[PDB]
């Protein structure tokens, strides 16, 4: 999964 | 899209980093927001309760 970053 | 991303519990687009992003659409949530604990970002996918809804 990944971040807004 | 991605930096108007807020957080479905908090509603703030804030801590970017903390910010979890559904892989099934456009929503997002802190991971310190999230009930139960998540601690870290996990490394699979992650789905939100209102994809999670359109399952069978
Ligand atoms: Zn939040
Ligand atoms: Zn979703």
């Amino acid at each position: 999964a990944r971040t807004k970053q | 899209s991605v930096n108007k991303v807020t957080c479905l519990v908090c509603r703030k687009g804030d801590n970017d980093e903390f910010l979890l992003l559904c892989d099934g659409c456009d929503r997002g949530c802190h991971i310190y927001c999230h009930r139960p604990k998540m601690e870290a970002v996990p490394e699979g996918d992650w789905f939100c309760t209102v994809c999670l809804a359109q399952q069978v």
